[PDB]
């Protein structure tokens, strides 16, 4: 006897079994019964303070002259204030650049995490290699102020012969695994699920904005991984090339039998 | 450099018969309208727009909690 | 005869790595001594 | 010579062929563009031999 939690949304019921015989196509028809009906003046034309259409004549000027001209993170407005007591004095010594800071001060928390996902750490390795009394604790001058990046006991701990400190830094995972909290059957589950509420606005621009925000294929690509065609064109080439999801940035689910769903199978 | 797609033009309206676009007529004016606008900005809007990314590419704000 | 899988096998004598023929022209043969 | 006539390739706005008003939808039985339900009634009860003459006047 299989089961699942209750579903609050509005799917599409199949008509009959004797019609769609072999070659059928599933459609993502999940919509919320809770709706929110907006006109095409507020949701599309000139009600949003971000959409730069006619009538909303401010949103182009305000976008340009607050994100690219009068901005204290554009590289021209950093290059004039980097020479002394001034405000971007410290930027030479943190392991960044002007383009690094300009990309870090405009993207999301998400896209900045994807940019962190393809940066090989090296200041932990300095403590492994450059570890002599004669070597006077060498740090690169363009990475000088990253002190806590440099002296880290974890980097030395991951190298030692006996793992007497690697059995202390992640003992939470060992205690969580040895209690059997991954093989234990999930006792509780939510009693109702629902898709997120969408706007019933009857323009094509609303459907374009919904399928570019609610789905937003850049985050889906950065979350699930690369296409196998991309893996073929990156692994049969003559030279090594990089990938924008360098690995599948989906986190490993901490429950082995039931991952990311609520569906229950009897046993 | 701000662009908006208004719709599909009504000369290409009945290409197919049940397409789903917003069929709007061709504008009966100029193609190059030149107008000037005087417009104000408060310095607090400069402070917020230089501190945190606002509005345009801040798509992770749809979570809501933190 | 796999297209993109590089085999490692470690037995009691030694341990050898086999590379398919279809990857020697690619960039994966620069370490193994084939290259482009 | 005399082969300088040229056709077109563009979406055509299809009008009614009973009246001259703009008509957005046709029929399965007789394939006539028609404006509303009065013209649909007069299409579905017209005497035989004329439903082909409307397509003959149209082409």
């Amino acid at each position: 006897d299989t089961s699942s939690p209750f579903f609050c949304g509005h799917f599409a019921e199949t008509g009959s079994f004797l019609r769609e015989g072999t070659n059928v196509a599933l459609g993502y028809s999940t919509r919320s019964l809770v709706e929110y009906r907006l006109p095409r003046l507020i949701w599309c034309d000139g009600g949003r303070l971000d959409k730069p259409g006619p009538g909303n004549l401010v949103a182009g000027f305000r976008s340009k002259y607050l994100n690219h001209m009068m901005n204290i993170w554009t590289p021209e407005n950093i290059r004039s204030s980097l020479e002394g007591i001034e405000n971007f004095t410290w930027l030479r010594f943190v392991d960044t650049s002007l383009q690094e800071a300009y990309r870090a001060s405009h993207t999301d928390v998400f896209a900045r995490a994807v940019d962190l996902a393809s940066k090989q750490n090296r200041l932990g390795h300095m403590q492994i290699v450059y570890d002599e009394p004669e070597d006077k604790k060498w740090t690169p001058v363009h990475a000088l102020f990253q002190i806590c990046e440099r002296e880290n006991p974890k980097a030395v701990a991951e190298i030692t012969t006996e793992g007497v400190l690697r059995d202390l830094m992640n003992i939470a995972r060992v205690k969580y695994r040895e209690l059997g909290l991954c093989r234990l059957e999930k006792a509780a589950r939510p009693r109702a699920s629902a898709p997120p509420i969408e706007v019933v606005c009857d323009s094509r621009s609303a459907v374009i904005e919904r399928e570019n925000i609610m789905f937003h294929p850049a985050m889906r690509k950065a979350l699930f991984g690369p296409t196998p065609s991309e893996i073929k064109e990156a692994s049969f080439g003559p030279r090594p090339v990089t990938l924008y999801p360098p690995r599948a940035l989906l986190p490993a689910p901490d429950h082995d039998k039931q991952r990311f769903t609520n569906i229950t199978v009897p046993s | 450099g701000a662009c908006k797609r208004v719709g599909r033009s009504d000369a290409y309206a009945t290409e197919f018969d049940l397409e789903a676009e917003e069929y709007v007529p061709i504008p009966k004016g100029e193609v190059h309208k030149k107008k000037e606008i005087v417009q104000d900005v408060t310095l607090h809007d400069l402070d917020v727009a230089n501190a945190r990314p606002q509005g345009g590419q801040d798509i992770i704000s749809m979570m809501g909690q933190l | 005869p796999d297209p993109m899988m590089i085999r490692w096998v470690n037995n009691k004598m030694g341990s050898v790595v086999a590379v398919p023929e279809e990857l020697l022209g690619t960039h994966a043969g620069v370490v193994f001594g084939a290259g482009p | 010579t005399n082969i300088e006539s040229a056709p077109s390739l563009a979406p055509m706005k299809h009008y009614c062929d009973v009246t001259g008003l703009p008509a957005p939808y046709l029929d399965p039985k007789t394939r006539l563009r028609y404006h509303n339900k009065e013209i649909f009634a007069m299409i579905r009860n017209l005497p035989q031999g004329m439903g082909e003459q409307f397509l003959e006047a149209r082409g």
